[PDB]
């Protein structure tokens, strides 16, 4: 918080400000990994997920909670990008892809539960229709997660 | 053959036989058969050539009561890049399994181009397993072969509609194929890798794929291997 | 010993060529497809091979790379371009990726700016080893730079329309008055590669 | 006409037609799935556009999305036509080209084997 406030602060000297931003970046470098948010970032970038309690643990979710939305919820947009790409295209659920879309469903569910303002984007991202379209799936677990996210969207309307 | 036989039945020692350019020996045997002025068969080849090969490849095997074993691995170049040649057809049903060569991979500037698809061995079941090589041998072998095949199919598919239509298992098989081609397949001229190093490299290359990405692997093996 | 078989129709099933194949240490094939296409002298990509390539590389260890090890790279590019064109012929230019288009352009370039040789022309009559190695180095440079730029977030169209001189210069890189103007041409080529950005 | 080279070219063309048939089949499947999803989306867009039909400003942000959905619909129709052409090509690569190539290869093989048999008979004589 001190580094955040310092970053939000102002400085007359150039070296002071440069060292401030550098120290903030240096702190944020190892701050993201504790509780590593980069672990989920690797799964997101590679578009391949696995079994980890990243979205299961409230603490781990709370650690990356502040990093969920930076500019127009870019991280959230990239998070929904995989599911959307698995919606408009692909959408053949077997083995990996199904559990990945389900884990992404639960993660986005916890995310929406944490961030109330994350709904307005989901409507403009076409995720509102895709989430409802996921009500009927091949797996009962996938349908359960989709129904959970449906009730989550029904929580705040 | 007699030299290998003398070091087996008598000297009682492990022996290995290697023959190069069996096609040249086939043309030589053709000239030898023509020396008797006998009427040649199809495509100018002796009809007894099957027995001639049967008098060659039958010099390999294990003897009961003898510790020393003799193994033979002949080599023949297919004429005009065709497997339809009489020689290949002769050694095909006789010998168990065959090791082919891909001209594309050889023209790709890589290490030895043995196509995993065509490569097979009938006695391969007895050459692996616990006490022989490893329990992770056959399973990872079939899994790697499946990865290369499905990777090839996905390579053909991606060359059609593009890489935007790439699916999960499709992209995984693509990366696995590219990796195996640029890592697993490529060894070297003087390079010799141990079976343990081969299995380790296989598991490391298969680590790119998820745990559910391999349907050819058993639960116990996967639990006793992956770490 | 330089021997040339005369197979009828350009078939590799010729008994003369069949017998000469299991003897000669080097075989240069002539593709009937490229020959009837009024293209400069035909050489099959996958069929052409040399058993002395290892020894020739050992002798090239003194003369160094470019293009001792880059011949295998160009072979990889040409083979991959062949496997890509094999599908493309049954597919077309409609659905393809960026790397695929770059590979196709690399194929057309390797065909036109390298394999093509005019014996009738005084300038194209012959090319030096260092000259051909320089052309291959330039082609591999443009190719690697294209692959790098494709990973930099740049499209194919803008990159293709960016430099139109570099291509025409890459096609003209076959001497044409060797060997004195070699190093300077290499410097200009590197200057263009640095001018690409 | 009956040459080994011709047999090789015919066989190569046959294999290429087979691989092309498989590729066209998979492409037809993907196009079918895509056209199906686009069809469901077309129905959803039909109900959405039918929701409000028959005031103030900002109507420019309304009919635009409907125009996009209409573009998706037309693209879906074109995808259906293309899928039909692909299915026709697959049908032409099934009982037409494959059978013709197989029959031609069989006849050529018979002719070559018979010619070789005649030559071998003359040599034996």
């Amino acid at each position: 918080p001190t580094v955040q406030s310092l970053s939000e602060r102002k400085y007359s000297d150039e070296e002071l400000r440069q060292d401030i931003s550098n120290l903030k970046e240096i702190l944020e470098n190892e701050y993201q990994e504790l509780t590593s948010f980069d672990e989920y970032v690797a799964e997101l970038d590679s578009k391949l997920l696995c079994w980890s309690p990243p979205h299961v643990d409230n603490g781990f979710w709370s650690d990356n909670i502040d990093e969920f939305k930076k500019d127009n919820y870019k991280i959230f947009r990239q998070l929904i990008e995989l599911l959307q790409a698995k919606v408009r295209n692909g959408d053949v659920n077997a083995k990996q892809e199904k559990i990945i879309i389900q884990v992404a469903l639960n993660d986005i569910t916890h995310v929406v539960e944490l961030l109330p303002e994350s709904i307005d984007v989901l409507d403009k991202t076409g995720g509102k229709a895709d989430i409802m379209e996921l009500l009927n799936h091949s797996d009962s677990r996938v349908k359960y997660e989709a129904l959970k996210a449906t009730q989550a969207i029904i929580g705040y309307t | 053959l007699t030299t290998a036989e003398y070091l087996a039945y008598q000297t009682e020692r492990h022996v290995l036989t290697i023959l190069t350019d069996m096609s040249s020996y086939a043309d030589a045997l053709r000239e030898v058969s023509a020396a008797r002025e006998e009427v040649p068969g199809r495509r100018g080849y002796p009809g007894y050539m099957y027995t001639d090969l049967s008098t060659i490849y039958e010099r390999a095997g294990r003897v009961e009561g003898r510790n020393g074993s003799i193994t033979q691995i002949p080599i023949l170049t297919m004429p005009n890049d065709d497997i339809t040649h009489p020689i290949p057809d002769l050694t095909g049903y006789i010998t168990e399994g065959q090791i082919f060569v891909d001209r594309q991979l050889h023209n790709k500037g890589i290490y030895p181009p043995i196509n995993v698809l065509p490569s097979l061995s009938r006695l391969m079941k007895s050459a692996i397993g616990e006490g022989m090589t490893r329990k992770d041998h056959g399973d990872v072998s079939n899994q790697l072969y499946a990865k290369y095949a499905i990777g090839k199919d996905a390579a053909a598919m991606k060359a059609v509609v593009g890489e935007e239509a790439l699916s999960i298992e499709d992209k995984l098989s693509l990366e696995f194929l590219e990796k195996f081609e640029k890592t697993f397949i490529t060894q070297g001229a003087y390079e010799d890798r141990t079976v343990f190093e081969s299995l380790d490299q296989a598991w490391s290359l298969l680590r790119i794929y998820p745990k559910e990405m391999l349907n050819r692997i058993s639960p116990k093996i996967l639990d006793e291997f992956y770490d | 010993i330089v021997a040339a078989v005369s197979p009828a129709g350009g078939d590799f099933s010729d008994p003369v060529t069949t017998a000469t194949l299991g003897i000669t240490q080097v075989f240069w094939g002539l593709d009937k497809k490229l020959a009837q296409r009024k293209h400069f002298p035909s050489i099959n990509t996958s069929v052409s091979y040399s058993k002395y390539t290892n020894v020739l590389n050992k002798f090239y260890d003194s003369n160094y790379p470019e293009f001792p090890v880059l011949r295998d790279r160009m072979k990889e590019i040409l083979s991959n371009a062949e496997e890509l064109e094999q599908v493309v012929q049954l597919v077309g230019k409609s659905a393809l990726s960026d790397s695929d288009k770059i590979t196709l352009d690399v194929a057309t370039l390797i065909k036109e700016d390298f394999l093509q040789q005019n014996g009738y022309s005084t300038y194209d009559a012959f090319c030096p080893i260092w000259k051909t190695f320089d052309m291959m180095r330039a082609f591999i440079s443009y190719h690697d730079e294209a692959q790098k730029a494709v990973a930099n977030g740049a499209n194919w169209s803008k990159l293709a329309d960016s430099t139109g001189d570099v291509k025409h210069a890459v096609s003209s890189s076959k001497f044409f008055e060797p060997s004195r103007g070699e190093k300077e041409v290499h410097g200009e080529f590197e200057k263009l590669l640095s001018t690409m950005q | 006409f009956p040459t080994r080279m011709t047999l090789g070219l015919m066989k190569t063309k046959l294999k290429g037609a087979n691989q092309g048939y498989s590729l066209l089949k998979r492409k037809s499947e993907a196009l079918t799935k895509r056209f199906r999803d686009i069809t469901k989306r077309i129905d959803d867009a039909k109900q959405k556009m039918g929701r409000v039909m028959q005031a103030k400003e900002i109507y420019s942000r309304a009919v635009e999305t409907l125009v996009e959905l209409a573009s998706l619909q037309t693209a879906f129709i074109i995808l259906d036509e293309v899928i039909k052409v692909t299915n026709r090509r697959v049908n032409a690569i099934e009982h037409v080209i494959i059978p013709r190539t197989e029959n031609t290869i069989a006849y050529i093989n018979s002719e070559l084997d018979e010619l070789d048999r005649e030559e071998f008979y003359r040599l034996k004589k």
